[PDB]
DNA sequence: CAGACAGCGATGCGGAAGAGA
DNA sequence: TCTCTTCCGCATCGCTGTCTG
């Protein structure tokens, strides 16, 4: 609240300092930021404990950044964690001691949790409270009472109003709580499923479970883990401890193709009793328990195919102890967010990688799903090499003289097909993948523009891949990138970075971007991401470059596509110039060359 | 002739703008007297330090604000 | 049979006292 | 042998 | 350095400098490797040596270091070829100087410095002394133009004040003895007294202001005894630096808070530690200034953690990457002031201006196949009497 | 600035035409 | 004759862009 002469705020009358500071490696600002020091010998005991009550928002190497809010305590409380369970070991683990503001902040968010709890019994969901004064005064507004269908005490409410009062609530001061009884539940059968000990625990994926079973009672919240990391095997593993009916929700056709494989692959569960209720093909839906589905279909708005109406309908009827819901940044869209009211579930768990948008409806997974249970450290995962090491670099293209006079003189939009087609580039690319491909390092350009993408896949005769692309011809390319030696370059357009199970690859080069999105970026990042047989974190053999044009607009984007990247810890070098490419012989070598580009550029239209 | 102005030198890219803006008449003159070579041009005086300034907003788009 | 996770949170900061 | 390249190893800015 | 000082002296103010108490000695530490040993040697001789003696008298290998230290010394005149005997004062001297004839200090030195940071920096509360603001405004590295508003801070001023208190020291001294001149102060008198550090109404005055920088302290009312500081002969690390731009530094003295904001954003100040991003708008706000990206790297990696000095190289790269990248694009646009030609008839006149321009210097840049060339307004003059005079 | 609509590039789904037993 | 397989036609989302206030 106190501005020093600088922009930093003044804290010097604020908090006092404790005089063994330097034992206490642990700062708490008054806003809830947090800052650890990752060189303490007391380090470990730290992350532990500041993971369980707040969540990271940067994590460089040395100093961690830590901020708490109420959706992060409340996940706390869930664990057992009690406010003086926390503040004390806070107050003890502080060096310069707790502000009031968040011992009051702590205090108020860790008593209201609990008194208001949501129940889900036979298609009915009951708002259940041991203290009856919160309901007495929680039916001020009238929003309550049209909501509503028209000790203990329990009332029903209606299955489609409960996303907005669950949002109601939070800002209400009294959060509900979804934690499911899988343990005490007789309503729904347990299913025959089991974790073979074929499957292995990766002791990051086991924290991420642990902090999910917090108790007897799993809890419904988002658990965000890298595509490589192997989300999938974790989401399996959730399932197979629930024990209850299961429905796993993928986003496109390549998404629930994996999760089936998953779950035969690491579950006991016989194939007969998995099923896919899916446009494409069906395994009789209905017949079994454990299903995988879209959210396009479940949330298909138009008119319903009698037999998806009947599954429709025998999927809302019934009640499934786990929903699934993978890539959960998608969640909060219009008819992504309908399924969750659709579909009666009591925890429903979520797991992604890249868990970043720019609307700010992300803070509404909280609610919708639960608070962030579990975020790996990217850069742990590095140093133990469960992920492989990246080194993140940013060539910087100067853009041809020529190329900038249009693209500067257009007040226009027309610019996105310019600056993502530069000679500089075609040549840094060009140079950059040849560089590469005699090191035998396997290549995975990206582009958003196909129109981009098809010249200078043409111009370097690659199989580039795209939206309209065969099915038939999409696998073919992809087998022989896998297994010729002949060709190690495969260029794949948006839908690369949507969903698919890519073969590992060496470097990730990216010509062009879409826009500002930390999305794409950490989707596209995690393809290099998958840790080889044998290698080293040091070796640095996985390699990412995001070739930018200097001068232009790309190069906004880019700084703002990064942020989430290096807020995990990766530092993104820049490189101006490439040793060896005036030597090296490239198209566009001359200014005729270059001519004809622009004028089918300009022709584009 | 004898000319007075500056000389200022860029990389080709901003040379281009330049051009742009003496073409395009923004500042409201052509102050590009001469076109010394692919990367050297001449402007008066006087006009430099709107020019700068007119370089530095061109900066600002081309960088996200941290 | 119940799995090491429904047991409950590892809690590894108790081990440090002060 | 599968060393780094030149232009990741050190900086590439001219200073 | 102390040998670039020396060596701009005349023979006449040399002799005179070389002092028999301490400058016969000061000078002689000077002497990087060789020109000790020969001048011990010749110390007792009251005869000159041919010069070819002192050539053969270093092996074929390493024979440059011979050349620097005859060259070095020549220029100190310590020795005459008379024809190499050494200056009879300084061999008198000499000889007489060869067997003839705390903690608190060191805090005041450091509180004194810091406190004249603070005022050189736009710090509300400083030390008053309208002698010390003076002395820095004609030292080049301020500039205040108007008595009563408070002086500003030169473009040069932010350059010395991330220098380091060594080198920040020193160069201020220097300065001092430069305008110690100008002022009309003896400068031998005074620079003798440095020299004798280290083993009349000009030296109390002189005295004042290096006990004014911290220097010395007399501690008895400005008695005629003084104790010098450590500063006056002639530290671990606190800032952490992240890969995202994010600078942790361990700064109680507001000093230090003040010259990381000069080029930073500051977010957080906690007792005994601040939060500090490096975006573009600081680092660019620092180099407008006149500061340079070569000082921010030098001042961030001298002030580096421990923590940060197990990685190698102590600084990320990126950050003193990024840090160059961002100094480079604000001199994009490279400004020099010239005249341009046209319409050249013949290219045999124009390649003749342009070779008596390469000759005067006048050229500054030139271009054969368009038959053009730029010239400065300097040697416009010279071009253009040149052109009358056909 | 700001709210509504729309473009380019991706996805899903549901209604109608070729080989093959 | 089914049957599968495959191909148009709707609808949706990410992110940005345009347009008049």
């Amino acid at each position: 609240t106190k501005v020093d002469e600088y922009g930093a705020k003044d804290y010097r009358l604020q908090m006092p300092l404790k005089d063994d500071h330097t034992s206490r490696p642990l700062w708490v600002a008054p806003d809830g930021h947090i800052f650890l020091e990752a060189f303490s010998p007391v380090y470990k005991y730290a992350q532990d404990f500041l993971v369980a009550i707040a969540e990271p928002v940067c994590r460089p190497t040395h100093v961690h950044e830590y901020k708490l809010t109420a959706y992060s305590l409340y996940a706390a409380v869930s664990v057992g964690l009690q406010t003086s369970d926390i503040t004390e070991y806070l107050r003890k683990l502080s060096k310069t001691g707790v502000p009031d503001g968040i011992m009051q902040f702590i205090k108020l968010c860790t008593v209201s949790y609990g008194k208001v709890k949501l129940v889900l019994k036979h298609n009915r969901y009951f708002v259940e409270s041991c203290h009856p004064d919160v309901i007495q005064h929680l039916l001020q507004d009238p929003v309550i009472r049209e909501c509503r269908l028209r000790q203990t005490v329990s009332f029903e409410v209606k299955q489609e109003m409960i996303e907005e009062l669950q949002k109601r609530c939070i800002h209400l001061e009294y959060p509900l709580l979804a934690e499911y009884d899988f343990r005490n539940d007789s309503v729904n059968p347990d299913i025959n499923i089991d974790l073979k000990p074929t499957a292995v625990l990766r002791p990051y994926q086991e924290k991420s479970l642990r902090k999910m079973f917090g108790n007897g009672r799993a809890r419904s919240g988002v658990i965000v883990l890298p595509c490589g990391a192997g989300k999938s095997l974790v989401g399996v593993t959730a399932a197979c401890t629930v024990r209850k009916r299961c429905l796993v929700l993928g986003n496109s056709a390549v998404s629930v193709e994996q999760w089936k494989a998953q779950f035969k692959m690491w579950s006991t569960i016989d194939d007969s009793q998995i099923c896919r209720f899916t446009s494409d093909a069906k395994d009789k839906p209905i017949g079994c328990s454990v299903a995988i589905s879209t959210y396009s279909m479940l949330g298909h708005t138009t008119k319903r195919s009698w037999e998806a109406e009947r599954v429709m309908e025998w999927l809302k009827t019934q009640e499934w102890g786990l929903m699934i819901l993978d890539e959960v940044h998608t969640i909060p869209a219009k008819m992504f967010r309908r399924v969750l009211t659709i579909v009666q579930a009591h925890c429903k768990l979520g797991l992604t990688a890249t868990l970043v948008r720019e609307d700010d409806k992300i803070v509404d997974l909280n609610f919708l799903i639960g608070p962030k249970l579990y975020e790996a450290n990217w850069m742990e995962l590095q140093n133990n090499g469960y992920i492989a090491k990246v080194q993140c670099a940013e060539v910087w293209c100067p853009m041809s003289p020529e190329f900038y006079r249009e693209y500067v003189a257009i007040k226009t939009k027309k610019r996105i097909l310019l600056y993502t087609m530069n000679p500089n580039k075609f040549r840094a690319c060009q140079f950059l993948i040849k560089f590469h491909e005699r090191r035998n390092d396997k290549i995975i350009v990206f582009a958003d523009n196909v129109f981009a993408l098809k010249e200078y896949a043409i111009r370097l005769n690659k199989p580039y891949i795209y939206g309209p692309t065969s099915q038939g011809e999409r696998m073919q390319i992809l087998q022989n990138f896998k297994h010729n030696p002949k060709i190690n370059t495969i260029f794949i357009s948006k839908v690369g970075d949507t969903s698919f199970d890519l073969p590992e690859a060496n470097v990730l080069i990216q010509i062009s971007s879409h826009g500002g999105s930390r999305r794409q970026e950490a989707q596209r990042l995690g393809r290099v991401l998958r840790a080889k047989k044998g290698m080293v974190a040091e070796e640095y053999n996985a390699f990412f470059y995001s070739l930018v044009s200097q001068d232009t607009q790309e190069m906004a984007y880019s700084t703002k596509r990064q942020r989430f990247l290096v807020d995990q810890g990766y530092s993104f070098k820049v490189i101006t110039k490439l040793a060896g490419m005036e030597e090296e012989d490239l198209a566009f070598s001359t200014k005729e060359e270059q001519q004809q580009l622009l004028q089918k550029v300009l022709a584009a239209t | 002739n004898v000319l007075k102005g500056v000389l200022i030198e860029c990389d080709p890219a901003m040379k281009q703008f330049l051009l742009y803006l003496d073409e395009s008449n923004a500042l409201g003159k052509k102050f590009i007297i001469q076109d010394i070579d692919d990367t050297h041009v001449f402007v008066i005086a006087e006009l430099v330090n709107v020019l700068q300034e007119r370089v530095g907003e061109l900066m600002d788009q081309n960088a996200f604000s941290l | 049979r119940t799995k090491r996770w429904e047991g409950g949170y590892e809690r590894t900061w108790e081990i440090l006292k002060e | 042998a599968k060393e780094r390249p030149i232009w990741l190893r050190e900086s590439t800015v001219q200073g | 350095n102390l040998q670039e000082f020396l060596g701009g002296l005349s023979p006449g103010v040399l002799d005179r400098l070389y002092g028999h108490p301490a400058t016969c000695l000061a000078v002689f530490r000077e002497l990087p490797s060789l020109a000790k040993n020969w001048v011990m040697r010749m110390l007792f001789l009251e005869q000159p040596l041919p010069q070819a003696a002192v050539a053969l008298w270093v092996k074929k290998e390493f024979s440059k270091a011979q050349e620097e230290s005859t060259g070095l010394l020549s220029g100190l005149r310590i020795w005459h070829t008379q024809l190499l005997i050494l200056n009879p004062i300084f061999r008198q001297n000499l000889r007489i100087a060869l067997l003839g004839g705390v903690p608190s200090l060191d805090k005041y030195a450091e509180e004194r410095w810091e406190v004249v940071l603070h005022f050189m920096v736009g710090s509300p509360s400083a030390a008053v002394s309208q002698d010390l603001a003076q002395l820095l405004s004609q030292a080049g590295l301020m500039k205040s133009t108007e008595p009563g508003e408070p002086p500003c801070i030169t473009s040069a001023g932010f350059q010395f004040l991330l220098l380091d208190t060594p080198a920040q020291l020193w160069y201020f001294m220097l300065q001092y003895l430069q305008t110690a001149q100008s002022r009309g102060m003896d400068l031998v008198e005074i620079l003798s007294f440095l020299f004798q550090l280290s083993f009349s109404d000009s030296l109390l005055n002189f005295l004042q202001h290096l006990r004014e920088f911290g220097l010395v302290f007399q501690r008895k009312r400005k008695s005629r005894r003084y104790y010098p500081t450590r500063l006056a002969i002639n530290q671990p690390g606190f800032i952490v630096v992240e890969t995202n731009y994010r600078l942790y530094a361990y700064t109680e003295s507001e000093l230090q808070i003040a010259l990381i904001a000069l080029f930073s954003e500051m977010l957080y100040r906690f007792p005994n530690m601040v939060v500090a991003q490096v975006t573009r708008e600081s680092v660019q706000q620092a180099i407008a200034s006149g500061i340079t990206a070569q000082q921010i790297i030098h001042f961030l990696r001298t002030r580096a953690h421990p923590v940060m000095l197990k990685q190698t190289p102590v600084l990320p790269p990126t950050i003193t990457d990024q840090i160059r990248l961002w100094e480079l694009e604000r001199d994009r646009l490279r400004f020099t002031e010239g005249v341009l030609y046209n319409q050249f008839l013949s290219q045999v006149d124009f390649e003749l201006l342009l070779a008596h321009a390469r000759e005067l210097g006048v050229l500054v840049f030139e271009n054969s196949a368009k038959r053009l060339m730029v010239v400065t307004p300097a040697g416009h003059s010279d071009v253009k009497r040149f052109w009358k005079r056909q």
